[PDB]
């Protein structure tokens, strides 16, 4: 299973 | 989903805080509290994604999780009036990170307490054209309930409590009108309420 | 003595183009699963025979996750554009690196989590899983972001959690 | 922070609505929600980047669209009034890590002939609560409007105040037993005696109310129950 970003930086 | 047991829920101020919350995922989703005070957005309590079960999050409230009992529940040592709101517990399946999933909320009412209780009911008349009356209840205990109104004819409001924030005074009370012919005080705020007002 | 990984990468594309985005798939030093975005079908497909037997909503959904792992690694390539002060009239590349080791005892050894800069490494997570490693000026912020936001919780939600089983559920098929 | 727009609105069925959600920080998650009664609040769409959408939980009635980054829009074709509810618009750079929006009510209209604008008074503090509790208390009231969809402030001095205030959290039906019957509001302004002694002072309680549009259609005998600001007023009293 590929994992989401979800996070910017 | 996310099931909260308790929709409406009362607590005397300077009080111990638990609002329960439990999902219904088995593989263990990110968990969060969120809280909406009265004519305003939702803003993020706390949060879990892993690790240490107990979360610390801002104003003094926290939030233990339970992978036994699929739990997420919220506490607080001691209440305030200004934590009377609504609070939402949300969850976000895995892979569905940034899909959320709020419950029904629950209304946290928190009933301040009254250093010198003096309960009474007076009579308001109209500004222009006089003989418009309105029945008012004030200063009694946030102990006695307020019952509605048994004639539609007659209208009764909820308590309410305000705040005179200079000289650190609150006070509930209740209003009640009626347009009809025969309409006095003692004749209305009937139920369940102290012999001890002043008239 | 297993381990997985994942390496999604994304880059600049000259004069005014989308970037090109790709995410390949590897279980014990073996390409798996495979996704291109300037493919004419840009959708995941499977390198290996043995993963094929999955069922359709699979696909469709780490679909979902690749083309949202193009807007974020695009919004974060303009963030890095930003952060270096560059200007628009060039080329870079950003890399993602996860993965994890799993020992004899089938229990995680080592989670890994790297994110690298134009073949510079930018911002590691630590073997405690908790905290970063970070190298240059841009990166501490970073760092710093991510400090107050958790981070390396939510990656170690995901390193500890699926990335462990959906190994195991692969090795099975093999 | 995140703005969207309207705070309020009123409209009919079948009516088109259009409600904008702007952000200033360039977060790329972008979402629609509505909050009911017994119900919290519901996901109704949202985006993972500009020109982008995803189903949330209740899609039906409502399309959405993501022009850029920072603007997402929720579009409402056929209205009905089980449309009629709060929407909030939220932005997240983090999975579950939202910000949420001012907020916008909407209320649908099957009918425009019940809409009635307030009737506002204010009631002069008696004198026994004077002389009793050393304080004055107001009372303003607002009457026979509908929808339920009114915003009460009180203005001392021209300048609009928070303290010593109660307003009921939720206005009153008329007619409990009827479903579309007109409602009733009341709130609470108390201050010192001393302060409502003065003559100088002038206390008003404002209530603005949302109705019929400019563009809505109005054949009738009554006047025009568009969207008004209803005022009630009394000055200071010594006595």
């Amino acid at each position: 299973q590929p994992a989401e970003g979800g996070f910017q930086l | 989903s996310v099931t909260q047991p308790d929709a409406r829920v009362t607590v005397s101020e300077g009080a111990s805080l638990q609002l329960r919350c439990k999902y219904s995922y088995s593989a263990t989703p990110y968990l969060f509290w969120y809280v909406q005070y009265p004519r305003q957005g939702l803003q993020m309590l706390l949060k879990y994604y892993s690790g240490d079960p107990v979360v610390q999050g801002v104003n003094g409230f926290e939030a233990e999780f339970s992978k036994s009992d699929s739990s997420f529940h919220l506490r607080k040592a001691s209440v305030h009036w200004s934590d009377s709101a609504v609070y939402f517990c949300a969850v976000s399946a895995k892979g569905t990170g940034s899909k959320l999933s709020f419950g029904k909320g629950a209304k946290l009412t928190v009933s301040p307490n009254i250093q010198n209780p003096d309960p009474a009911v007076y009579q308001l008349r109209d500004s222009k054209s006089s003989d418009k009356s309105v029945c008012l209840f004030t200063d009694f205990d946030s102990q006695t309930n307020v019952s509605q109104s048994k004639d539609s004819d007659v209208y009764i409001t909820d308590k309410c409590v305000l705040d005179m924030r200079s000289m650190d005074f609150k006070s509930n009370s209740a209003v009640a009108w009626s347009n009809k012919s025969d309409f006095a005080c003692a004749n209305a705020f009937n139920n369940s309420i102290i012999p001890e007002d002043t008239f | 003595p297993h381990s997985m990984r994942y390496y999604e990468t994304a880059t600049s594309r000259r004069g005014l183009g989308e970037p090109r985005y790709t995410s390949v798939g590897y279980v014990d030093d073996k390409e798996f699963v495979r996704f291109d975005s300037d493919a004419e079908n840009p959708r995941y497909e499977p390198q290996v025979p043995w993963m094929e037997q999955e069922g359709p909503e699979y696909w469709e959904r780490i679909t979902q996750i690749a083309k949202g792992q193009e807007q974020w690694f695009r919004v974060n390539l303009r963030t890095l554009l930003g952060y270096y002060n560059q200007s628009a009239g060039g080329t870079h590349t950003l890399q993602w690196m996860y993965g994890c080791d799993v020992g004899s005892d089938g229990r995680l050894l080592r989670g890994y989590e790297q994110f690298a800069y134009d073949g510079c490494d930018y911002i590691a997570l630590n073997e405690d899983l908790r905290t970063w490693t970070a190298a240059d000026m841009a990166a501490q912020i970073t760092r710093r972001k991510w400090e107050q936001a958790g981070a390396a919780e939510y990656y170690r939600a995901y390193l500890e959690g699926e990335c462990v089983e959906w190994l195991h559920r692969y090795l099975k098929n093999g | 922070a995140v703005t969207q727009s309207p705070r309020n609105k009123v409209t009919v069925t079948g009516g088109n609505v259009t409600l904008s959600c702007r952000q200033t920080n360039s977060h790329n998650y972008m979402y629609w929600y509505r909050q009911d009664t017994g119900h919290g609040l519901r996901l109704i769409h949202y985006s993972y980047g500009a020109g982008n959408l995803q189903i949330g939980d209740v899609p039906d009635g409502y399309k959405a669209t993501r022009t850029t980054q920072e603007d997402f829009f929720l579009l409402l074709e056929l209205a009905s009034p089980s449309q009629t509810s709060l929407y909030f618009c939220a932005s997240s750079d983090a999975p579950g890590q939202l910000y949420f929006g001012e907020g916008s009510k909407l209320t649908v209209l099957e009918d425009l002939k019940n809409v009635f604008p307030p009737e506002v008074a204010v009631f002069e503090p008696s004198e026994a609560e004077i002389s009793h509790t050393q304080k004055a208390t107001l009372v303003c009231l607002a009457t026979g409007f509908y929808p339920d969809h009114v915003e009460l402030s009180w203005w001392v001095n021209g300048k609009e105040v928070h303290s010593g205030v109660c307003t009921d959290p939720q206005p009153l039906k008329e007619q409990p037993a009827l479903n579309d019957s007109r409602y009733a509001l009341s709130s609470r302004l108390r201050v010192s005696a001393t302060f409502w002694q003065n003559p100088r002072n002038h206390f008003r309680c404002q209530v603005q109310f949302y109705g019929l549009s400019e563009n809505d259609e109005w054949t009738q005998d009554r006047a025009k129950p568009v969207t008004q600001i209803v005022s009630a007023e009394a000055w200071g009293r010594a006595d």
